[PDB]
């Protein structure tokens, strides 16, 4: 029964509540007797569930809060392209994308910081960029600055509309709870319009604008000689010369004579030799196929015409012998709790973001991205990290659903109740797996690290010694190299040259080549499996044991965020679902940090490097990965100690900021250790003595000062531990790759 | 001490020890620690009040 | 003086002065920098060295900066001490700490230029220090 | 095992007994003219020592303390 | 309450404190005198 | 009302941001005209 | 000891080897209705209309359950301690009155007539075999 239900003018728009803080909560609204009130104000600002219990009030805040968030992203995205318009070398970069490095940031001639605007290239003095926005605009067919200047103003205009929306909705026209609960209507709309039509539209831009323009640009024509996009639409003579399939018109589409469009809807599946990047026609045929699949898929659900599926009926009818009632009650949990929806969306979105990073490096989808190793490395590293954070957030809100929104009446002998009733077996076996892998993933390094020191290189786990080869992956590789012909016959070249095939060379660089898998990759892939399993153990344990444990029978009453539940029973320290998330983040950081290290050294040693006319590929680090990555000292020597030479020696040059942020990052990491190792008890007694000196000199504060709370001290530490950690490798990855 | 009088506690192990506090009520009974007081500064638990004996108190100012 | 020479005549200093790397937008910022630094004392490496002995021959190093700081810093403490005391007489003390009463604060910020006089006045006879017997203490 | 000692600053709020997970504390009648109720700790053997009694006490400093000592199966919270 | 946490029993001038401290200060200036070549 | 807006500006962050930006701009602007200032040159 | 078991499929979270060897516990309660209640160690279970009985590994599981029972307006919950030899002892409402409410028959235990500040120092009591909290 889809319907638009709205409440008119629930909440006014006065500036009164701005002045008095803590309006959202009653405890904070009383007054700030203590400095912990300040920290609690921020920690409870987005805890709408604590402010009120009416789901209408919660959902209205959430739906409007999203709009204010989009304005921030649009202002950001519009801000990036604006810098490309005014302060940049993009117009000059198109003339020579292989000799001019991309820059869009300029720092003013104030104290000593004009050095950062070095000779990046093209007569422009600016900071070199690694986000890859230059390659995106070329994929968008943007060839002049005024074109970019127009798009930036459009984003700022779009920002006000989103901003106007959240005001209009929370204050003037607030939807009721029924408007959000019609799930079946929501999913049809997003799949078909937001994803389907949005994909179908982008196919139009690629076919009409990007593919023709880029087909002229790689040919060798000057940038000024390229016609504008509207010129292609009006004058069809120019379009037919490149893609003669358009001469037939739209009649082959309706008559199902779709082969006439083969020129610009190809299935080559390889990279463009001229510009390192996938073919625009292949990308053009991409979104058209995606849109039809999405448009069709979204009609599955009923949305108030009797035709379609009810998700409740799908889930309930998937019972089985082993699972008692199957998926019964999950629809009720997901329709009565925002945290459950947030946990599912975060977890799979994070895994998606990691899945993007692996596709992009092997299948570079933009022109000249592969030759820019700096953009390629930071791009992979970026999304790899963002996906790791979002996955951990999924476990947190998964546990928050348990303490706050779990209904035992609904979850009775269902798939979830049955999972909690054997949680001991889930963790005890996952405990066994984590120990098994940590021994047989890291112990093999120690055996190699120990043997090479003893002068016994024959007894190692190396390619000449006992080698454990990854036969399973090498088998899967050959199937992809042979997909040209046989299975997937119409494809001319494989989906990626990473699986195998011939080498591709752009200028003097190499875009991609076969990534051979040896003993080193067999070990590192297990190291990843080891580190991934442990954070799952930490996070999954918090979800199941948040309600109760053998130690604590009533853990839900204390809440999701409680420090200890006392010092007895031995010690109940960090027993909450919150503290599991706190611990899992360190392991998320540990696991994710080896992935990018596996990426950096392998791609530099095996893949990237200058290429000669005869095909001789002079790799960057000289193929040292196979015989050095098997030992821990090899990474310390060949990866960290050696490649960090550019960072420390960056002083007196344009990359000096990276050497500073690199060194400064170690500080914040160590500053984290104040809060993790210490405890609130010592610090409150220190403040006591300091308060005496103020009471002496009559500088005593009315707001009585107290040390930080326990969970805050843990939160403050992990924030520093990760910020100081990530910023370190951030500068090392940047300064090293930018020099080479 | 009479009600409504500012008073300086002398009990050690008290958060407000050697600090002034008003007298909100007094109990005419044989109970130990009969006097009830109230302070502007809250303790670590946020209670702001506690009962104390007569000998643990000085009359700083008149009621 | 220890293991150093005058900055004007040191060769290593003149060697760096030719390539000064002007900081600001002004082209001559580099040459103007090394010109003023000729007054100071320099070492073998070519960089200048400051002497915080307290001798009046070299007082711009630390002594003049020292006086300029303490006048500025005492302004901040005297202002904060006075603003905090004035609030305590009012009824709602905690809210005024967060939501500043600018009507009370800006008159105090207008003062503070004569903080040393008020400091001596409170020290000689006043409220610069509270008694030890009337302050909270642990057992 | 863990000794729970009560002092004369009790006022009969009973908030300690309600917080006890294991039902160690029990209110008892104060024969004097203070109140009709003052706390006690008869079943001290089941004191796990989670200090919930202390967090619930409204005094300046505690009317009831929990001095830790020897450990047992009942105190360590072991279900095995 | 067995022992007070604040001690008492002294006069404004503090002759004994000033006498020994001024001696320690007098030595500090004597060392500074040799450094500045006053002596 | 304007009385409510003034209270918002007088709060801790906005009062701190307005003040620190002013003190920052002074040091920032003074340093572009008077570049280096390692010490006070004494005549 | 009599009653009916709450109807649930079972759970790993529950009774272990300690029950056979030493001091398993039990809890009994009676409800007019038959609702769904969360068990002390994971899971959910229904409850019969008369004389429900559950075996628990510790005393903390029962009072934690009893607090949940009070949400359903059930105030008659009795906890036992079953030894390996079959000896059962009625514990939690040791008298008919609950602990939070006062009963005349009870006596004060481990009460110190002094305040905490009045306790002796450790140096005053060393090698005597007595503690400061006495
Ligand atoms: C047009 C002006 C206007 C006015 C006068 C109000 C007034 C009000 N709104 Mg409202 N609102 C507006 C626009 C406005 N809103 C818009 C445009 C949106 C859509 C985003 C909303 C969405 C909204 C929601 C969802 C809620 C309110 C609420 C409120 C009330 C309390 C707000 C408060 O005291 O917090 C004042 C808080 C601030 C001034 C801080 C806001 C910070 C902004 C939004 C984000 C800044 C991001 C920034 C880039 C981060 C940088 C970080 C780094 C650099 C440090 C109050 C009546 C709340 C309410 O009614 O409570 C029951 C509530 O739940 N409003
Ligand atoms: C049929 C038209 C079509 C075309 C021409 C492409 C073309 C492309 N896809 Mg693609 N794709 C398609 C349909 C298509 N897709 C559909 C229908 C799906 C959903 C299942 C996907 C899902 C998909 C993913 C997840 C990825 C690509 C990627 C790519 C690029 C890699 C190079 C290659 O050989 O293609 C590969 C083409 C295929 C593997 C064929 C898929 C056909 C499916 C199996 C049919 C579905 C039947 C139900 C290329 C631009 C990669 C990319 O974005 O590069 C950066 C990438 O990671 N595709
Ligand atoms: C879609 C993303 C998303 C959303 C909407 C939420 C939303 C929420 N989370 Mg959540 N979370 C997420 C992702 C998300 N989270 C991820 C990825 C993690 C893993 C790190 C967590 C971990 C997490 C925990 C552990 C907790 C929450 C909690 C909450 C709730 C209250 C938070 C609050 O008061 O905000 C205000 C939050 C703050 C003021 C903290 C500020 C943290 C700053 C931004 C860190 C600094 C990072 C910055 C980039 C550093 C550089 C700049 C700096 C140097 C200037 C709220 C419902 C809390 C809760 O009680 O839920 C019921 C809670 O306990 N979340
Ligand atoms: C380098 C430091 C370090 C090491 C080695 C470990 C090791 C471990 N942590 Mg961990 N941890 C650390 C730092 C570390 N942690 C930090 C800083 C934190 C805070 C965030 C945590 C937080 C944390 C949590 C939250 C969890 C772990 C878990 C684990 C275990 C995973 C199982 C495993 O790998 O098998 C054991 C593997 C090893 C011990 C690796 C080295 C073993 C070598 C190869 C063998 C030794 C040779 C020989 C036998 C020596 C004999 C000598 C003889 C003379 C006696 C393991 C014991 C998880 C766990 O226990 O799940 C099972 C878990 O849940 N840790
Ligand atoms: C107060 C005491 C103190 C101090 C000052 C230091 C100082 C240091 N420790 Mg340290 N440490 C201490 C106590 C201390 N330690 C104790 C007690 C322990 C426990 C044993 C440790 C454990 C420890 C470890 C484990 C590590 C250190 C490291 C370091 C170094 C940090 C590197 C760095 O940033 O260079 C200083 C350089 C800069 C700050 C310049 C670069 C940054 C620019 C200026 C950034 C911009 C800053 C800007 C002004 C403000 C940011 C604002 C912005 C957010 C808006 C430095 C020498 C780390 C290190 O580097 O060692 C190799 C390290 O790994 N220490
Ligand atoms: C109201 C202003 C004010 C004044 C006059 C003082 C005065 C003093 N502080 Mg204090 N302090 C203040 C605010 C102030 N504090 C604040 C806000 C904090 C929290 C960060 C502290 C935290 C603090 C510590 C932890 C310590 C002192 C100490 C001291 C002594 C000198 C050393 C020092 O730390 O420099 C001042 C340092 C600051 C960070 C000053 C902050 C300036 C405020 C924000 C300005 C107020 C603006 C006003 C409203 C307009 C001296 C008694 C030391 C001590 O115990 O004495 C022996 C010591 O160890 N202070
Ligand atoms: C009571 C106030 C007072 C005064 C006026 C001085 C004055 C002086 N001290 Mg001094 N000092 C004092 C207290 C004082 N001190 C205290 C309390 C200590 C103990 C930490 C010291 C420890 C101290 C050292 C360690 C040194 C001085 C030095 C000096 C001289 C610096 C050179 C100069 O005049 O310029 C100067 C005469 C320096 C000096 O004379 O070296 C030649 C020197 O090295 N002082
Ligand atoms: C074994 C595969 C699961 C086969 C599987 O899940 O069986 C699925 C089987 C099906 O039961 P039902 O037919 O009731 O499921 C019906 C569904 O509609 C209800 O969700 O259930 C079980 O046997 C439970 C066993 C779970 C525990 C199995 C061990 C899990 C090991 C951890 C995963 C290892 C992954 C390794 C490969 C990457
Ligand atoms: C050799 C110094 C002998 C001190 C002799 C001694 O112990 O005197 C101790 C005496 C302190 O006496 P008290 O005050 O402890 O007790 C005396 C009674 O009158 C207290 O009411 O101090 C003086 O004589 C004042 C002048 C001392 C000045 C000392 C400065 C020395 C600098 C050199
Ligand atoms: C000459 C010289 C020198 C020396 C110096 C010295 C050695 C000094 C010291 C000094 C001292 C040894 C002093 C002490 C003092 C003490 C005190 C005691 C302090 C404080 C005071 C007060 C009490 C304060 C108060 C206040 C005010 C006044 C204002 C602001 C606020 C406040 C409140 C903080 C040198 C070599 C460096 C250099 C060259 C020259
Ligand atoms: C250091 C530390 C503290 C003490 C840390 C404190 C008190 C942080 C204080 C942060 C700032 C400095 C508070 C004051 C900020 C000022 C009000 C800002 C002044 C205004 C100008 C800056 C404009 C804990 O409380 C703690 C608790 C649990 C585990 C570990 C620790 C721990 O390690
Ligand atoms: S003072 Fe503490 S122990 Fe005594 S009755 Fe109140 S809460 Fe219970």
């Amino acid at each position: 029964k889809a319907r638009v239900i709205v409440d008119k003018d629930p909440v006014p728009t006065s500036f009164e509540k701005w002045a008095q803080p803590g309006h959202f909560d009653r405890t904070l609204a009383r007054g700030p007797k203590t400095t912990t009130w300040i920290w609690n104000l921020h920690a409870l600002a987005h805890d709408f569930d604590t402010h009120t219990s009416d789901l209408e009030d919660i959902s209205r805040k959430i739906f409007a809060a999203h709009f204010g968030h989009l304005a921030v992203v649009t202002i950001w995205l519009s801000g990036m392209i604006f810098h490309g318009a005014k302060f940049s070398n993009y117009e000059a970069w198109l003339s020579d994308p292989l000799n001019v490095r991309p820059s869009a940031q300029v720092v003013w001639p104030i104290v000593g910081q004009d050095i950062l605007n070095g000779d990046v290239g093209g007569g422009f003095h600016g900071i070199q960029i690694t986000s890859g926005l230059f390659q995106v605009w070329r994929g968008w067919g943007i060839t002049n600055s005024f074109q970019l200047y127009c798009t930036a103003i459009g984003g700022l205009v779009l920002a006000g509309l989103f901003l106007f929306a959240g005001w209009f909705h929370y204050h003037k026209r607030a939807p009721k709870l029924e408007w959000f609960q019609n799930v079946e209507s929501m999913l049809n709309h997003h799949l078909q319009v937001l994803l389907g039509c949005g994909s179908l539209g982008w196919a139009g831009h690629l076919i009409h604008v990007s593919a023709p323009i880029n087909k002229l640009m790689d040919a060798g024509v000057a940038v000024k000689d390229i016609p504008l996009p509207h010129e292609f639409i009006l004058n069809k003579s120019l379009l037919i010369d490149l893609f003669p399939g358009f001469a037939a018109g739209l009649t082959p589409f309706f008559t199902l004579n779709w082969g006439q469009y083969a020129d610009f809807l190809t299935f080559k599946g390889g990279l463009n030799p001229v510009t390192g990047g996938l073919w625009m026609t292949d990308i053009a045929h991409h979104h058209l196929a995606i849109a039809v699949v999405f448009i069709i898929a979204g009609h599955q659900y009923r949305t108030n015409w009797g035709i379609g599926h009810s998700i409740k009926e799908i889930l309930e009818n998937h019972k089985g012998p082993f699972t008692g009632e199957g998926h019964k009650g999950l629809y009720e949990n997901l329709t009565t709790s925002w945290h459950a929806q947030l946990a599912t969306n975060l977890a799979f979105l994070g895994s998606l973001t990691i899945i993007i990073a692996h596709h992009m490096y092997a299948m570079p989808p933009y022109p000249y991205l592969a030759t820019d190793y700096a953009t390629q490395l930071c791009i992979f590293t970026h999304h790899i990290w963002i996906g790791g954070f979002l996955i951990v957030g999924g476990a947190a809100h998964a546990a928050i659903f348990m303490v706050r929104d779990y209904d035992p009446v609904v979850n009775q002998n269902n798939v979830l109740d049955r999972v909690i009733r054997h949680r001991d077996a889930i963790i005890s076996h996952l405990n066994w797996v984590c120990i098994f892998l940590g021994f047989h993933s890291f112990g093999l390094y120690i055996h190699n690290d120990t043997m090479r020191a003893l002068g016994r290189p024959q007894d190692m786990f190396s390619d000449t010694a006992i080698q454990l080869q990854p036969v399973f992956a090498q088998w899967v590789q050959n199937l992809h190299t042979l997909a040209p012909g046989g299975t997937a016959p119409n494809a001319l070249e494989p989906v990626s040259y990473a699986f195998g095939g011939g080498v591709l060379a752009v200028g003097g660089k190499v875009a991609m080549m076969p990534i051979a898998l040896g003993t080193a990759d067999f070990l590192i892939h297990h190291i990843h499996a080891f580190t991934i399993h442990v954070t799952v153990l930490i996070l999954l344990k918090g979800v199941l044991f948040a309600r109760s444990s053998r130690l604590i029978p009533d853990k839900a009453n204390l809440g999701f965020r409680f420090p200890c539940d006392g010092p007895g029973r031995g010690g109940t320290c960090q027993v909450s679902g919150w503290d599991h998330v706190f611990l899992g983040l360190f392991w998320m950081y540990n696991s994710l940090s080896i992935v990018i290290f596996h990426f950096s050294w392998k791609m530099q040693s095996d893949v990237w490097g200058t290429v000669d006319a005869a095909g001789n590929v002079s790799h960057i680090t000289g193929g040292n990965f196979a015989q050095s990555a098997i030992t821990i000292n090899g990474w310390l020597r060949d990866f960290l100690w050696a490649q960090a030479s550019q960072v420390i020696n960056s002083y007196g040059s344009a990359l000096s900021a990276y050497g500073l942020m690199f060194l400064g990052a170690h500080f914040v990491w160590a500053f984290s250790l104040m809060f993790l190792f210490s405890g609130r008890g010592y610090w409150q007694e220190l403040i006591e003595s300091i308060v005496w000196a103020h009471n002496k000199l009559k500088v005593a504060p009315a707001i009585q000062p107290r040390a930080l709370s326990i969970t805050q001290g843990r939160a403050v530490g992990v924030a520093h531990y990760l910020l100081g950690g990530i910023a370190t490798t951030w500068a090392f990855f940047h300064a090293h790759i930018l020099s080479v | 001490v009479q009600r409504g009088s500012k008073v300086r506690i002398l009990r050690p192990e008290s958060y407000w020890f050697q600090d002034v506090g008003t007298v909100a009520s007094v109990d005419q009974s044989g109970i130990k620690y009969p006097v009830i007081v109230r302070f502007d500064k809250v303790n670590y638990a946020g209670i702001n009040t506690n009962n104390f004996a007569v000998d643990e108190l000085i009359e700083v100012e008149a009621p | 003086g220890a293991d150093l020479t005058p900055c004007a005549e040191n060769p290593a200093f003149q060697a760096l002065a030719k390539n000064a790397r002007n900081t600001t937008a002004d082209p001559q910022s580099g040459q103007k920098r090394f010109e003023r630094y000729s007054q100071a004392l320099c070492g073998p490496e070519g960089y200048p060295h400051l002497i915080v002995d307290g001798r009046l021959d070299r007082a711009g190093d630390f002594l003049i900066p020292s006086i300029l700081f303490l006048y500025i810093a005492g302004w901040i403490g005297w202002v904060g001490r006075a603003y905090l005391q004035a609030i305590k007489k009012d009824s709602d003390t905690e809210q005024k700490e967060i939501q500043l009463d600018l009507g009370i604060a800006l008159p105090i910020i207008a003062t503070g230029f004569a903080w040393p006089a008020a400091a001596v006045k409170e020290l000689l006879s006043g409220e610069l220090t509270a008694k030890d017997s009337e302050i909270t203490v642990s057992p | 095992s863990h000794t729970v000692k009560i002092y004369d600053t009790c006022i009969g709020c009973t908030q300690c007994v309600r917080a006890c997970p294991t039902d160690v504390l029990e209110m008892v009648p104060w024969d004097g003219c203070k109140a009709a109720q003052v706390a006690s700790s008869p079943r001290t053997e089941d004191c796990v020592g989670c200090k919930r009694c202390e967090t619930a006490c409204p005094t300046d400093f505690l009317s009831i303390r929990v001095y830790l000592g020897a450990e047992t199966t009942r105190s360590m919270g072991l279900a095995y | 309450k067995i022992s007070p946490v604040a001690n008492t029993g002294a006069k404004p001038p503090y002759t004994f404190r000033t006498g020994w401290a001024l001696l320690l200060l007098a030595v500090n200036f004597l060392v500074a005198a040799y450094y500045f070549h006053i002596i | 009302q304007s009385s409510y807006l003034i209270k918002f500006i007088s709060t801790a962050p906005v009062a701190a941001t307005i003040w620190l930006t002013i003190t920052a701009g002074i040091l920032i602007e003074f340093n572009r005209f008077f570049p280096d200032l390692l010490f006070h040159p004494l005549p | 000891l009599s009653g009916k078991t709450p109807l649930f499929a079972g759970s790993t979270g529950g009774l272990l080897t300690k029950a056979v060897e030493e001091e398993k516990y039990a809890i009994t309660w009676t409800s007019p209705k038959a609702q769904v209640f969360e068990l002390p160690t994971g899971g959910a279970a229904t409850m019969h209309e008369g004389e429900n009985l559950l075996y628990i590994a510790r005393k903390e599981y029962g009072i934690a359950l009893g607090g949940q029972l009070r949400k359903f307006k059930i105030t008659n919950y009795k906890i036992y301690r079953i030894l390996p030899s079959g000896e059962t002892t009625f514990i939690h409402p040791a008298d008919g009155v609950f602990p939070e409410k006062v009963n005349a028959g009870r006596e004060k235990v481990r009460f110190n007539a002094r305040s905490i500040g009045e306790n002796p120092n450790p140096s005053q009591v060393k090698f005597s075999g007595k503690a400061t909290y006495d």
